[PDB]
């Protein structure tokens, strides 16, 4: 027999085709290839591409694949166009599969739906989870899109329960201007950031804060975006930035690798950016959901020998015969894919049980640091292994500014007829010691003098410093 | 001498280089180096 | 052959009658707030509602008349922290403390 599978995916204006359509095909290719599953069945796909947030448009492409007869839709990425295409499978009892994140009203009573993402209160409480754990008071949370802070609920509702301090700020709709963003950031000494953004805006970012300078061992960042593998990092990869993302593609695995490595391959047709700071070849979230959604879909059609493609009408609502013992095979189905564990929930049909490995970006790389799970919570790899003695190799490349006051046997004005300019304008005792310590620990250093030429007492009237101490 | 007060370097609240600092500052003064930047100045 | 669409007040239902007067060149009436997409390219439809923004600038304006420090806000569903977006971002602009439940 037969089987038709119909996508919705967005409609490339020139040039390529998107990465979950590839994917897409990919998947349909590699099962209809492989008879590992379904041996008596070959599958058929047919794909629709669609504008964006033109759910007329998405709601007459299902109606037209749905006359032309299809046992599950994979619905379209963007909110509207989802819940459209979702009222219209629940509508007929046909099967429906979210690939991307949507906002789900509670009070609606749709049942004919699934989705693989991982739901964002389960990612808040293991954000949550990493915060409590590195503890942290004062946080600052920047979210990019407006439907992006229901994503991030129990990090404000930990103010209160726990003793915390949050800072919640909007990046512009602008994506170049990020620069007044990070510049609110250095004032006010914002050092703990939860970035809420995808990986593209993530990249932006991080290059408009190495331009500003804040590519420090001061700052900390948290990435909630689940692709930060894919991250080009070699730039920041020895600035000693404090960074720690999620991961949820397990690319140790060898057939993970052989997947990826087999898919790059399709990837090379379509041209990339490689000027955008992302690093080449590697695998997005929704691709590898994809490609497991197919899969998982396939597993439930494995176990329904029953299954008979069989048209449908949009203007009326016969429902279908086929519905309700196919939904509980794939509600009731469970596998281990790209994403790891598979499972749904009972009651939502949201994907809330799963396993998300914490990585970080230490000198050599990212490299994974601990383990998160719904039952377990955190579970940290622990590291601690001493021997600190090679601080001389220690503070190698970093530039530093070091301020002094033009007084005192400690530092003393150069006397000489030809203005120099540079470290060696200054001698004494503190330049010697700034001498040892840059001959010691090898690090840049420039000398600035105080403006204000005080050492630096607490104003009582106001609460204010000055001197050193207040430019400290 | 009326007080017994100490001459560190200016560190920021919670900076990563202090500690690195201090060792390094424990390691000049095992070496003697700190001796001799005394003894290079203060003499007339 | 209708004039005019005076739609209803579900959010995931007006949009959809949004997005089809908007395809039809109907004009479209709603009376219920609803969360707008920031990169929507609909221009087919008004909504007679008061926009969330300005009246949560003007209960920024009544706390700090009534000159608050600590203010904890309690919202009914999820759309609600859509709803009052501008009074949470307040924090590190004055010097206003909120706890949310
Ligand atoms: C992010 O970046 C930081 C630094 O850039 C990395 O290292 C962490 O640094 C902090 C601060 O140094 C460590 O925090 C620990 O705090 C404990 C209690 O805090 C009191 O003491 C500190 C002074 O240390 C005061 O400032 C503070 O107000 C409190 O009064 C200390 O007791 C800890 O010291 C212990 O560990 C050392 C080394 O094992 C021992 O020699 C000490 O005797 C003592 O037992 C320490 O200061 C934090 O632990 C550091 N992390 C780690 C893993 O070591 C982070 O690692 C980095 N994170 C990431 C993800 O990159
Ligand atoms: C299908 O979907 C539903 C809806 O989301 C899931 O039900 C939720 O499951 C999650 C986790 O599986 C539950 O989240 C948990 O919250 C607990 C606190 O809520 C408590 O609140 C009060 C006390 O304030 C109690 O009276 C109440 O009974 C709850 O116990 C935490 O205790 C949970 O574990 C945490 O424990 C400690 C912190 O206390 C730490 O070790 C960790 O942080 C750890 O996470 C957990 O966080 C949630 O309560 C459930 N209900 C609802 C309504 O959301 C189903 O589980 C899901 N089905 C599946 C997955 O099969
Ligand atoms: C900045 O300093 C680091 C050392 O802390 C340099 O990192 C080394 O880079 C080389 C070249 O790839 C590696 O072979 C070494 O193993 C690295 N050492 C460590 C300790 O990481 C880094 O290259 C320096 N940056 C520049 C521009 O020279
Ligand atoms: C953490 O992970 C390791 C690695 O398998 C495991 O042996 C250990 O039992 C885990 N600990 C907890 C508390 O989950």
């Amino acid at each position: 027999h037969v089987l038709r599978f119909g996508g919705i995916f967005e409609y490339v204006e020139s040039g390529p085709m998107g990465a979950e359509e590839l994917a897409f095909r990919f998947a349909v290719n590699t099962i209809n290839r492989n008879r590992t599953l379904l041996p008596n069945t070959t599958l058929t796909y047919d794909t629709q591409k669609i504008n964006l947030y033109d759910s007329f448009e998405a709601s007459k492409k299902a109606c037209d694949q749905l006359s032309l007869g299809v046992a599950a839709i994979f619905g379209p990425s963007h909110s509207s166009s989802a819940n459209a295409v979702q009222s219209i499978c629940n509508a007929l009892g046909v099967p429906h599969i979210q690939t991307r994140w949507k906002h789900q009203v509670s009070d609606n009573k749709d049942s004919f739906y699934v989705s693989l993402y991982p739901d964002f209160s389960s990612l808040s409480r293991a954000i949550l989870d990493l915060v409590q754990f590195f503890k942290w008071k004062t946080v600052t949370v920047v979210y990019d899109d407006s439907t992006g802070l229901i994503r991030l609920q129990e990090l404000i509702k930990a103010p209160s329960r726990y003793n915390l301090r949050l800072k919640i700020r909007q990046l512009p709709a602008d994506t170049k201007d990020a620069k007044p963003l990070l510049k609110e950031m250095k004032r006010g000494k914002e050092f703990h950031v939860i970035f809420d953004c995808s990986h593209e805006m993530a990249a932006g970012i991080l290059k408009q804060a190495l331009a500003m300078g804040m590519m420090t061992e001061y700052y900390h960042y948290i990435f909630t975006t689940l692709d930060l593998f894919a991250l080009d990092v070699e730039p920041y990869r020895y600035s000693g930035v404090n960074m720690t993302g999620f991961r949820i593609l397990n690319t140790e695995n060898t057939q993970v690798s052989s997947i990826i490595e087999k898919w790059s391959m399709e990837r090379l047709q379509a041209p990339p950016k490689p000027d955008s700071g992302l690093l080449d070849g590697f695998m997005t979230t929704d691709a590898a959901l994809m490609y497991d959604a197919v899969h998982v879909v396939s597993v439930a059609v494995q176990q329904f020998p029953q299954m008979t493609v069989s048209s449908l009408q949009c203007n009326r609502h016969k429902p279908w015969r086929f519905g309700t013992r196919f939904m509980s095979l794939i509600k009731e189905a469970h596998w281990e894919g790209l994403t790891g564990r598979i499972t749904f929930n009972k009651t939502n049909g949201l994907r809330t049980d799963f396993d998300l490995d914490v990585i970080s970006l230490k000198e050599e790389g990212l490299e994974k640091i601990g383990t998160w799970d719904p039952a377990s919570g955190l579970n940290m790899t622990e590291s601690q292994k001493g021997k600190p003695a090679n601080i001389t190799d220690s503070l190698s490349n970093r530039s530093l500014i070091v301020t002094t006051i033009l007084e005192e046997p400690y530092v003393l004005f150069k006397k000489s007829d030809k203005p120099l300019y540079g470290n060696d304008r200054f001698e004494g005792y503190c330049i010697d010691l700034l001498r040892e310590l840059s001959t010691i620990l090898g690090f840049t250093y420039e000398i600035r003098l105080v403006e204000d030429g005080k050492y630096g007492a607490q104003d009582d009237v106001n609460g204010q410093w000055n001197g050193m101490v207040r430019e400290l | 001498l009326i007080d017994s007060k100490g001459y560190g370097v200016g560190t920021p609240m919670g900076s990563p280089y202090r500690d690195k600092i201090t060792i390094a500052i424990l390691q000049l003064q095992e070496e003697g180096k700190l001796h001799m930047m005394k003894e290079k100045w203060w003499r007339g």
